[PDB]
């Protein structure tokens, strides 16, 4: 910002005018966007080399919103240490991110990404026998490290416990550490042989899941987002039958985890002796050298009371150092005790799967050291479109609450004015003419409804089945 | 687009 | 609305007035224009011959089919009364004013013209760099104080009295501040052309005592002047109105000789794109503009978030769409100025959509929408949550001594058509503070 | 309406003119003519602003355009 | 045949219940009742339920920020 004459417009953006720099000849092949202050940067998708930016944009940045025509990212800490992790560094970000920017890459953007894009690839965590121990390839570091108030070639050990907090100390710390796998070369862990059916196919966007994962050939560990009925469970399964190693999956349900079973046999070619659900029905466990356990967050979360049947699956899960864990709905690991797990099963790697990656509180971003960083992000519009995910119609009604009810809603105190207006006449209305049309039409309705109250009174009078906490599997 | 009409119900 | 506006006013005018106003032969070339091709047709046969021709004769050149066409064409000629309908011998004759015939036949035979389409100096000057430069910052800077923008050099007096007792840009003391108006945001829609002849129109009927003739005349004129040329001085009256024509950024002067510019060629119905934005379902605005006034307009009902060079970026809230209607703006005119300020590639997809609509079933063509009908939903719905409450003030009645009584002071209110709301169970009705009178009035008689 | 163009194809030729001077007892009708043709596209030209003018002769030799003039001036007219 | 001086307010069923429950605390509101969807109120406490209910009505709409 030097000599240049603010508009007479220019009151109305507040420090926002981002006009003092000039403009290229090249502006129309260049087809991004960039704001020298915020980080945002705006996409064309109706421009040459759309596709061509379309993936090295979203590994550097993330996605604020993907709308039809303009898509916006934003560059951020977080997302340029999940960029700098596959093979990425400062120089080739310069020179593409200027090849491609209409606008030039601001000072303030240039600092940005040389402080954090440095740092990276200093600092690793190994695992061996269940013990932790913080490896450093270089010996100053142990000047850092070892001298670190929180803390306690060169190898130390780490409390497991205290793994927690080593790596918030890592992110703080000017030194981020990674997790990286050699499976290759990794012949202690007893290895598990199976490989996906010729029956089994690979989707484009799931290909390039894994290829993000996989990139310079050692597993790495994050967080995979997809939109629902993308085939998450395919990616989990094939990233487990490549790395050909012991293997865990924990879910949040108890339906689920037949579910992801059922899909495990159909799609590789593991064998039912090797495998073994760790759930409320049966606890036995695989006594061969290597396996699957398909558990649920509630088993191996729980510290407290834990039984006789159940002690015992918990030394087995525990004294055995296992190499893979998957954790589908990844969504809510960072819970208070469901992170616990974590930290108490030890693996060399770490797969997170949920469609959605945000939550009510701030712990979202605590995902980052709790399992990794981001590795792939699908565009839920882009898949529709290409025939793998339904379309869908979202659509609001408004109903009107009539005058009798709602005069008890202006009086009635917020705790029962939910139960109030959740009943309205006008809604039933809505609902069952909703219904009978669609069913009229030949459609599947599912009525979803978190009050259980609520829920009973419709199945009642409308004389349909309704499905609720209580009820048996 | 229904925003000009009348309301749902009875 | 163009030769609509202008014809209507000149239609007004009286005749008396009008006879004076064809003396020139430019303000007549000019008006020729306006008429509709029929009209011009008639009047080309009729201004070589001073001879007299029956009206039905006309008719019979007019085909069958063209037969709704002529009825418009005489009626217009004859409001202007350009076309005298003269009456004898048992024949309704016809016969062209004695003014315009002339006044046409010097213009196109080169005849003795008096000076009306001006003389030449022959002292040019560029075009491109001053003339341009000169109207478009004047005319810029007349914008910019009118949709509210602050700039540095407000306008003159003279415009400022104009637009302020005309219905654009109410202003009012007790606020201290000057906003836009219903027919102002259209005045803005309006293009360049039409937006020139309301503010000129105004002036027209704001002059008083100046003859309404010799400002017309100065104006058609104007527009037969070619830009980038000199034009020495001219009228008593039409010295003051030259001045107050620099105002409006229409002709440049120095300080003897003045140039008309491009408004003034343009004022004589002459006959990416800048403005085009993106409008998607996250109500973020995207304006590939580079222009203030782009950028202020836009400001009315949009919260800008930054700006580029090449373009401005901004997003659609529930605050600015209020702020634009608690001013007067209506939504329908919102979605006009995005539908017609769309990007080409809106058009595309849209038109794809219609495709795959009309390859499925071929049955519907429904008008196509260049943008989402998300945003056109919302913002409706937004100016419906400013109606939501509707007010009428005035009076009630109550304790009718007779239901006769109560019936007919109800049913006369309701004939004089000032009855709002009636109530026969309560034998109550309100009437609105307008029409209070008049029922009060009623009652007594 | 719209705009329309205008081209007007004159034959002039003292061979073709010259005879029709003999037969008649009008001299010079080609100026009558001419000057005809000059107010006849003033007229056109007055019908509407955007429309325009062209005029081809055809001598004996060949054929030029009169209007508009190629790229490559006494006083007649006031 | 007295002219009480008053704003006819014509509203829905919902707003109907806020006049009610505005004039409630505030008795000086609503003059009189006309029916379901038709209140006479003080001509100028107009100005201020108005701007009253907005607040009341601004709560049940989301803002972004
Ligand atoms: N590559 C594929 N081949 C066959 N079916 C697939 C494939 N990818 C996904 N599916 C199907 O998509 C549906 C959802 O799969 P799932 O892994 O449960 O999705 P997510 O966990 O992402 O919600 C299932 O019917 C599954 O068989
Ligand atoms: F519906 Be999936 F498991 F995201």
């Amino acid at each position: 910002p030097a000599d240049f004459v603010p508009d007479s417009v220019s009151g109305m953006f507040r420090s926002h005018d981002f006009s003092y720099l000039r403009l290229r000849p090249d502006h129309a092949s260049r087809p991004l966007w960039i704001s020298p202050s915020d980080g945002r940067i705006i996409l064309e998708s109706f421009s040459p080399l759309a596709e061509q930016a379309q993936d090295f944009l979203v590994t550097i940045a993330e996605p604020i919103s993907r709308p039809s025509h303009i898509h916006e990212y934003k560059i951020t800490a977080y997302s340029l240490y999940a960029a700098v992790s596959v093979g990425l560094e400062t120089d080739d970000i310069i020179s593409v991110l200027d090849r491609l920017s209409k606008v030039p890459v601001a000072e303030s953007i240039i600092n940005f990404i040389k402080g954090a894009t440095i740092s990276y690839g200093k600092v690793k965590l190994v695992i061996k026998h269940n013990r932790y121990f913080v490896e450093t390839t270089q010996a100053d570091i142990l000047q850092m490290l070892l001298n670190d108030s929180v803390i306690g070639v060169h190898s130390f050990e780490i409390a497991n416990e205290s793994v927690e907090v080593v790596k918030k100390r890592c992110q703080e710390i000017d030194y981020p550490v990674l997790e990286e796998y050699d499976f290759r070369n990794d012949h202690r862990n007893p290895d598990l042989d199976i490989d996906l059916k010729p029956s089994t196919q690979i989707r484009p966007y799931q290909e390039k899941s894994l290829s993000k994962m996989f990139g310079n050939g050692r597993a790495r560990s994050g967080i995979i987002v997809l939109p629902c009925g993308a085939g998450k469970t395919l990616v989990g399964i094939t990233a487990a039958c490549t790395i050909k190693k012991s293997v865990i999956v924990l879910c949040t349900s108890s339906v689920s985890v037949m579910q992801w079973r059922q899909q495990f046999l159909q799609w590789c070619t593991l064998q039912p002796e090797n495998c073994a659900v760790f759930t409320s029905d049966n606890k036995e466990m695989f006594q061969t050298e290597s396996g699957l356990v398909v558990s649920t967050y509630s088993m191996v979360a729980n510290t407290r009371n834990r039984s006789h049947d159940s002690q015992k699956v918990m030394d087995f899960l525990t004294g055995r150092e296992w190499g893979f864990i998957i954790l589908d709905e990844v969504h809510v690991v960072p819970a208070a005790m469901f992170r616990r797990v974590v930290s108490t099963i030890a693996a060399h790697a770490k797969l997170g799967l949920t469609a959605t990656l945000v939550r009510e509180d701030d712990k979202i971003g605590d995902l980052n050291f709790l399992i990794g960083p981001k590795l792939y992000e699908a565009n839920w519009m882009e898949l529709s479109q290409k025939g793998h995910i339904a379309n869908v119609q979202c659509a609001e009604v408004w109903c009107p609450m009539t005058a009798e009810f709602y005069q008890e809603y202006l009086r009635e105190t917020a705790r029962k004015r939910m139960l109030l207006y959740i009943m309205n006449p006008t809604k039933f209305q809505a609902c069952q003419f909703l219904i009978q049309y669609h069913e009229r039409r030949g459609d599947k309705i599912i009525v979803f409804s978190d009050n259980v109250y609520a829920l009973q009174e419709y199945a009642l009078k409308m004389g349909k089945p309704f499905i609720y906490g209580s009820t048996p599997q | 687009s229904t925003i000009g009409k009348t309301a749902l119900g009875r | 609305s163009l030769k609509h506006s202008v014809t209507q006013y000149l239609e007004e005018i009286p005749q008396q007035v009008q006879n004076r106003l064809y003396t020139s032969p430019a303000t007549c070339l000019a008006i020729y224009r306006i008429l509709p091709p029929l009209a011009k047709f008639f009047i080309m046969a009729m201004v070589f011959n001073e001879n007299e021709v029956p009206l039905l004769d006309l008719d019979k050149w007019v085909n069958s089919n063209g037969k709704l066409q002529f009825q418009n064409a005489i009626k217009s000629m004859k409001s202007l009364h350009l076309l005298i309908p003269n009456k004898s011998s048992g024949t309704l004759m016809i016969n062209l004013n004695p003014t315009f015939k002339i006044s046409l036949r010097n213009a196109l035979t080169g005849g003795e013209v008096q000076n009306s389409f001006g003389v030449v100096v022959e002292e040019n000057v560029v075009s491109l760099d001053l003339l341009d430069e000169y109207s478009a910052n004047k005319w810029e800077t007349i914008l910019h104080f009118m949709v509210g923008t602050p700039l540095a050099k407000i306008p003159s007096e003279k415009v400022l009295n104009l637009l302020k007792h005309s219905k654009l840009m109410e202003e009012v003391n007790s606020t201290g501040e000057f906003k836009i108006t219903n027919e102002g945001f259209q005045f803005l829609l309006q293009e360049i052309n039409s937006q020139l002849w309301t503010l000129l129109l105004q002036y027209l009927k704001m002059i008083e005592t100046m003859d309404l003739v010799d400002v017309l005349h100065f104006i058609f004129m104007l527009g037969a002047l070619e830009v980038g040329k000199a034009y020495k001085i001219l009228s008593e009256t039409q010295r003051i109105m030259l001045q107050d024509m620099r105002d409006y950024g229409l002709v440049f002067q120095k300080h003897s000789i003045f140039y008309p510019t491009k408004l003034a060629l343009m004022l004589t119905s002459d006959t990416i794109p800048d403005g085009s934005l993106i409008v998607e379902t996250n109500f973020k605005i995207y304006s590939y503009s580079n222009s203030p006034l782009q950028i202020a307009v836009l400001s009315l009902f949009v919260h800008l978030k930054a700006r580029f060079v090449n373009m401005v970026l901004g997003q659609i809230t529930r605050e600015s769409i209020r702020r634009a209607l608690t001013n007067g703006i209506t939504a329908d005119q919102i979605i006009a100025y995005l539908e017609t300020h769309a990007h080409p590639q809106m058009r595309r997809l849209a038109e794809e959509k219609l495709e795959k609509k009309l390859e499925l079933d071929p049955n519907c063509k429904e008008p196509l929408q260049v943008l989402p009908p998300t945003v056109v939903d919302q913002i409706r719905l937004w100016q419906l949550e400013l109606d939501r409450v509707i007010t009428y003030e005035g009076s009630l009645y109550s304790d009718f001594e007779t239901s006769q009584e109560y019936n007919l002071l109800s049913k006369y209110a309701q004939d004089i058509g000032v009855l709002l709301w009636k109530d026969d169970k309560k034998k109550k009705f309100f009437i609105s503070k307008e029409g209070n009178s008049q029922v009060l009035d009623f009652a007594k008689r | 309406e719209s705009p329309s163009l205008l081209t007007v194809i004159i034959e002039i030729a003292p061979k073709l003119w010259t005879t029709f001077d003999e037969e008649g007892n009008e001299k010079g009708s080609i100026i009558k003519v001419l000057e005809a043709l000059i107010v006849f596209l003033n007229a056109h030209l007055a019908f509407n602003s955007a429309n325009k003018v062209a005029v081809i002769a055809a001598y004996s030799q060949g054929i030029k355009y009169l209007y508009p003039e190629s790229t490559s001036d006494l006083k007649i007219i006031n | 045949a007295r002219a009480r001086k008053g704003a006819l307010v014509q509203c829905d069923p919902s707003i109907k219940a806020l006049i009610l429950q505005i004039d409630a605390k505030m008795s000086d509101i609503v003059l009189e009742e006309l029916d379901d969807t038709h209140l006479l109120v003080n001509p100028s406490k107009v100005e201020f339920v108005k701007h009253e209910l907005n607040r009341l009505l601004s709560k049940n709409i989301y803002n972004p920020m």
